[PDB]
């Protein structure tokens, strides 16, 4: 089977930048390459085939060029609706394969997470949960962390942690962390903190409740 | 240009899925069409062929699937379809019917591959603590606990809320996903005008509408 490789997984570009996509295959595919952008929960899109014959619809920003063994894409100026995951594929030799993408992301300026706490419902708890949540909801760069307190204590056991993709409309990321107790212990304890810390700043963003409230 | 796709969800392990797509918008009957599938541990696979009526419908398969799959076509119906056997787990991702070059896409249908039992979510409010501060905005949620298969689908108010929502992706524990929604609105609108989220599980046909409202 002829592999497509693809590196590095993602690249960090400003609007208006040039970013060139690298692709590899392990045999002489010809011109039988095509490109393909795919958005989170959408279908991939092509972009161009035959190496770098572009699509009809397709943005001229795209071309695709190169043969053989190596395949380019190039945006030579990236917009905003430009953030998706790029794959190569070949159609030279069956099974046909993919690459494995490379992810655009575009850069913007730093932003702080907007914090967010919620205590177990009425209707959890009936059934022997207790679900604390926390939204960290906005921010830039991607990486981020949360700590959970428990009576001042980090509690470290029972935490689940989401991360969506890269906001289409501003260029944020959000992330959701849940602390899952059963009700027997929630109910033992008073104060329920989450904090964030984010590289915006070495203070953590802090919110709390106490089960007095 | 249209690929309408159907069928997917929860199988067992040794079972039998027809998944289906009609085309609309090509000329289905000149057109070699695909599937492919697509999962977090292997990324996009081509699947299966199959050509045209002058060639007598001839088909190509991956060597994972020869055997247990079959692509037939429905030329009078512009349709295409894939019939899947003996199923295996490494067969769960979501599958896409495409044409030649992958130029027109299905829509994708997420395809499990389980012993573990179809369960509804659970769909409990995020309300803020009365304690909790003020400001201009105000974020409310819902948490979908306890639910298999993915996928749910989740909207507030049916839809006509969507510019300050983030639903989060969902996370596997032990057969059960979790997952969260949060949605933003200007605190002078809240309660006064209601804000429901909808959670579709539609592999147990349950949806729950879950108003948020004041604790």
């Amino acid at each position: 089977n002829i592999v497509m490789t693809q590196s590095p997984k993602s690249m960090s570009m400003s609007v208006g930048e040039r970013v060139t996509l690298s692709c590899k295959a392990s045999e002489n595919v010809g011109t039988y390459v095509s490109w393909y952008q795919q958005k989170p929960e959408q279908s991939p899109k092509l972009l161009i085939y035959g190496a770098s014959n572009r699509y009809t619809g397709v943005p001229d920003r795209f071309t695709g060029s190169g043969s053989a063994t190596d395949f380019t894409l190039t945006i030579s100026s990236v917009q905003a609706e430009d953030l998706a995951d790029y794959h190569c594929g070949q159609s030279y030799s069956y099974p046909f394969t993919f690459g494995s993408g490379t992810k655009l992301e575009i850069k913007r300026a730093d932003a702080a997470p907007t914090v967010s706490i919620f205590p177990p419902s009425s209707e959890q708890l009936t059934s022997g949960g207790a679900s604390v949540v926390c939204f960290l909801n906005n921010f830039y760069p991607k990486d981020i962390n949360v700590k959970w307190k428990i009576d001042g204590s980090e509690r470290q056991n029972g935490v689940l942690n989401s991360w969506t993709d890269q906001d289409s409309k501003d260029s944020t990321y959000s992330m959701s962390s849940t602390l899952t107790l059963t009700k027997d212990e929630y109910e033992r304890h008073n104060s329920y903190t989450c904090e964030a810390t984010h590289k915006t700043s070495t203070s953590p963003i802090v919110k709390s409740f106490n089960r007095n409230e | 240009v249209k690929l309408e796709e159907s069928g997917g969800g929860l199988v067992q392990p040794g079972g039998s899925m027809k998944l289906s797509c009609v085309a609309s918008g090509f000329t289905f009957s000149n057109f070699w069409m695909n599937w492919v599938r697509q999962s977090p541990e292997k990324g996009l696979e081509w699947v299966a062929e199959i050509r045209l009526k002058s060639n007598n419908y001839a088909t190509h398969y991956a060597e994972s699937v020869k055997g247990r799959f079959t692509i037939s076509r429905d030329d009078s119906k512009s349709s295409v379809y894939l019939q899947m056997n003996n199923l295996r787990t490494e067969d769960t991702g979501i599958y896409y019917c495409t044409s030649y070059d992958y130029e027109y896409w299905g829509q994708g249908t997420l395809v499990t591959v389980s012993a573990a039992k179809t369960t509804p979510p659970s769909v409990y409010p995020l309300a803020p603590g009365s304690a909790a501060q003020t400001n201009s905005m105000v974020t409310l949620g819902c948490l979908v606990k306890g639910y298999f298969p993915e996928p749910v689908t989740v909207t507030w108010n049916s839809g006509s809320l969507s510019s300050g929502v983030h639903t989060f992706p969902a996370v596997l524990q032990s057969d059960l996903y979790t997952l969260s929604s949060s949605v933003t609105v200007p605190s002078s609108t809240w309660p006064s005008e209601t804000v429901t989220c909808n959670v579709a599980h539609p592999a147990s046909s349950t949806k729950v509408d879950k108003k948020i409202v004041p604790r």
